[PDB]
């Protein structure tokens, strides 16, 4: 959205002769240059995106209720890892408290 | 009990006794017999035909879509969204790879940017070329550009659909729809193809 | 257990029309059914 | 040891031929005429049998194993 400089209100976007013009309730009118060429957007599979589980994946090595697995961590050589299974495709991620995380992330 | 196969406590008897229409059926099914008796003997032939008849709408192949107020000219540098300004690199390749698919002269100020779900394209076995033909055969009032079909992870496949001016000339006498309204109506038609 | 091992290595590829979760659940339900051999120890412990 | 090695090989072949049962490596679904696909070299009597004619199982798999590997890795990410 575009915020009015004068009154900091949400300006109304209309389209005139091949240009996006924002007009406010206080009469201030501005035209967006490049960053306002986004009428609408949607994101699918929001329930299994990587940005969904960033906090959870970060906290997984410290949560005591997560399933562990007997595998060596290649960074700290700890002999156990934390195994999580996220998404409808059952993506398996192995995480450790040292910062190691399978899938290279 | 799951959606589409709900045969839990009384539902199907209620669908029969109440004469509920087909739109209200939670467990509708159908049995199809192959035309050739020789084909029905072989399981693989019946297996590929079964996967042939399965509604894969264009929406479910999309991870995210963006509606942009942009027009495309091959020579003139029109304004482009800054987060998607890198798309021009594969636009030049498309123009030199299709000497017959040149941009029209009546492209409107409306762009739909599509980022295909490459995982769904693999599991459902749907090629990029098949999607392009299906959309161009159903929507003659649009101009469609696409990136290269890549086999390397990390680089997505981008579908770009440009609305022509005739998309609004369909019915603009009904002035109770701004050009933003028709464009939103068009993208709903594209996704449900 | 070996179905889980296939899941860990990413060796479970679901067919067309099934997600990996739904195919994994289908495999587990099939693999956790008593065979017809279960009555062999049962019938050996009883006198009909 | 023999049991587990043979099981590994057989399970790998079974997974490969269950993935490419109707899915075609050349894109889309299989186009079957004269009992053979036209896009690839798949035969009908190989999808469910890997023992009677092992050589024809060790050739088709040797043709698209790589492409199979990249697709398997791609599905198991993000
Ligand atoms: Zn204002
Ligand atoms: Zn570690
Ligand atoms: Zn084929």
């Amino acid at each position: 959205m575009k915020i009015c400089k004068a009154c900091s209100s949400c300006m109304v976007r209309t389209y005139v002769d091949g240009n996006i013009i924002f007009r406010c309730s206080c009469g201030e009118s501005v035209q967006g240059d490049s960053q306002n060429l986004l009428v609408s957007s949607k994101v699918y599979h929001t329930g299994e995106m990587e940005d969904k589980y960033k906090i959870f994946i970060k906290n997984a090595p410290f949560d005591p209720t997560n399933c562990q697995i007997k595998k060596d961590c290649p960074n700290c050589h700890l002999d156990y890892l934390t195994q999580i299974c996220i998404g409808s495709q059952k993506i398996i991620i192995l995480v450790c408290r040292c910062g190691y995380m399978s899938n290279r992330g | 009990v799951a959606g589409g196969t709900n045969k839990s406590g009384i539902v199907r008897p209620q669908e029969i006794f109440s004469a509920k229409p087909v739109e209200a059926e939670q467990s509708s099914e159908m049995l199809l017999r192959l035309k050739n008796p020789e084909v029905e003997t072989n399981k693989t032939y019946a297996q590929e035909i079964a996967n042939s008849i399965e509604l894969i709408t264009f929406e479910r192949l999309i991870l995210q879509w963006h509606l942009l107020y942009e027009t495309y000219s091959s020579t003139k540098k029109n304004v482009m969204y800054p987060d998607f300004a890198s798309d021009v690199e594969w636009m030049t390749d498309f123009l030199e790879n299709h000497p017959l698919l040149q941009p029209p002269e009546d492209i409107a100020n409306w762009c739909i940017r599509l980022e295909l779900n490459k995982t769904t394209m693999i599991l459902k076995s749907i090629s990029l070329e098949s999607i392009i033909n299906s959309l161009r055969a159903k929507h003659p009032n649009t101009y469609i550009m696409h990136s290269v079909e890549n086999t390397a992870s990390g680089i997505p496949i981008i579908i770009r659909i440009y609305l022509r001016e005739s998309a609004f000339r369909r019915s603009t006498n009904t002035r109770m729809a701004t050009d933003e309204k028709i464009a939103v109506n068009v993208v709903d038609k594209l996704l449900n193809s | 257990e070996e179905i889980n091992n296939r899941l860990l290595h990413g060796d479970i590829m679901p067919p067309i029309g099934l997600t990996t979760h739904d195919f994994y659940e289908k495999l587990q339900l099939n693999a956790l059914k008593f065979p017809d051999r279960i009555l062999k120890p049962i019938m050996n412990s009883i006198n009909p | 040891k023999k049991v587990q090695t043979a099981l590994k090989a057989s399970l790998e072949f079974n997974t490969f031929y269950a993935f490419y049962e109707s899915r075609c490596p050349k894109g889309g679904l299989h186009d079957f005429q004269d009992k053979k696909c036209v896009k690839c070299g798949l035969f009908t009597y190989i999808i469910y049998d890997h023992l009677s004619q092992p050589e024809l199982v060790h050739d088709y798999y040797n043709n698209y194993k790589d492409q199979y590997d990249k697709e398997k890795m791609s599905i198991r990410s993000i």
